[PDB]
């Protein structure tokens, strides 16, 4: 069956700029069946373009669709703040994997915070250590957990907020989960952070029972 | 005036059967197809299948053939999507959409959230995340089911610098979430900071004062 490959995965642009989204088919398809959808977080997808070039009802004229054969393009002439969302192309029973149109802003290095597990939690038998990476741009961030002098793996879960509607940054929370017994046999708890905004990586740590 | 109204949120156990619905209005229901689209958490869109309610013609995409049953009752302008035996991997948002004969989805339903899990309703445990120039404090909202939880700071009076993170599903099958706030370091003596956690499925409303130490 037909594969629609979308490029790039993420497009970082500023409001007012022109956006060019690509949708490439694994084989030559009819332009009469190529559709584009827009989707914002927490919302249903909405049809933008159908038959490669036709806007749906009420879609503003800044949106345009083109291409034929294997190459299809979605153009947004001058990005408005409401245009920052995910875009999918579709043909027959297939969808492209989506392109996120993201706000490009001034590079912002993260402010880093580490939180020890509360005494209330420790009574239960589990220790959750939390690392906060606050108000950074771009989204690409690496968090490395270190217990004494050993880099952790498979015992942390991570979650990222949506691009801030006020400052255009992201925040990321990582949680390192240990048993009371594992937590209690170690001293130094560190969260090492790497990001484009930083000249060298940043570490925030605490000594257990201090 | 065209609208597609889907049935309510579903919390189910693996192995249970399920039938979800999509009612059309404001147009001729028997003149258009109805598509079903799956969107797994943090994932893209998947075309499951289509039905022409006018004559009950149904087509499933290869990955959905024999996995799900699509049907319609034209006397009540309703189309259905059903599973004979749910799996945890069926946890997703499911959209129905109207499809004219040219193959695009011109009108979408609001979506139905289907959560499939072994777990039972459990209220969260709320733990303090205790504290240059900026101090960060928060609340860890751990081990609850099902989603969602809402978090506010100081009964809604504190909104700036607040980040309530997307919940994460632990290996236990329980959700965990954090809510943090950025405050000037100078305010840690003059100000009280309370996170108000609410998990409606278990009727839990917890207020936790977050103190440095």
């Amino acid at each position: 069956e037909v594969v629609l490959t979308q490029s790039p995965g993420t497009l970082s642009l500023s409001p007012g700029e022109r956006a060019t989204l690509s949708c490439r088919a694994s084989q030559s398809i009819s332009s009469s069946y190529l559709a584009w959808y827009q989707q914002k977080p927490g919302q249903a997808p909405r049809l933008l373009i159908y038959g490669a070039s036709s806007r749906a009802t009420g879609i503003p004229d800044r949106f345009s669709g083109s291409g034929s054969g294997t190459d299809f393009t979605l153009t947004i002439s001058r990005l408005e703040p409401e245009d920052f969302a995910v875009y999918y192309c579709q043909q027959y029973e297939t969808f492209g994997q989506g392109t996120k149109v993201e706000i490009k802003r001034t590079v912002a290095a993260p402010s880093v915070f580490i939180f020890p597990p509360s005494d209330e939690q420790l009574k239960s038998g589990t220790a959750s250590v939390v690392c906060l990476l606050n108000n950074f741009y771009p989204r690409e961030a690496k968090v490395q957990w270190k217990v004494d002098n050993a880099l952790q793996s498979g015992n942390s879960q991570e979650s990222v907020t949506e691009q801030d509607s006020k400052d255009s940054t992201y925040s990321l929370s990582s949680t390192l989960t240990l048993s009371k017994a594992d937590y209690e046999k170690h001293k130094v708890y560190a969260c090492e952070v790497t990001h484009q905004g930083l000249s060298s990586p940043v570490t925030k740590s605490f000594n257990r029972g201090e | 005036e065209v609208q597609l109204v889907q049935s309510g949120a579903e919390v189910k156990k693996p192995g249970e059967s399920l039938k979800i619905s999509c009612k059309g209005s404001g147009y001729s229901f028997t003149s258009y197809w109805i598509g079903w689209v799956r969107q797994m958490p943090g994932k893209g869109l998947e075309w499951m299948g289509v039905i022409y309610p006018g004559d009950s013609y149904t087509r499933y995409s290869p990955s959905f053939q024999g996995q799900v049953t699509i049907s319609a009752d034209k006397s009540i302008s309703t189309a259905y999507l059903q599973w004979s035996s749910l799996k945890a991997s069926d946890t997703a948002m499911y959209y129905c959409a109207r499809m004219p004969n040219w193959g695009s989805f011109d009108y979408w339903g609001q979506g139905t959230l289907v959560t499939v899990s072994s777990a039972s309703t459990k209220g969260p445990s709320v733990f303090p995340l205790a504290p240059g120039g900026t101090a960060a404090l928060g609340c860890l909202v751990k081990d609850y089911f099902p989603e969602p939880v809402t978090v506010s700071w100081n009964s809604g009076a504190l909104t700036s610098g607040v980040h309530t993170f997307p919940a994460v599903l632990q290996s236990s099958g329980l959700y965990s979430l954090s809510s943090v706030v950025t405050v000037p370091s100078s305010s840690l003596g003059t100000q009280t900071y309370i996170c108000n956690v609410n998990h409606k499925p278990s009727n839990t409303k917890v207020d936790k004062k977050v103190e440095p130490k």
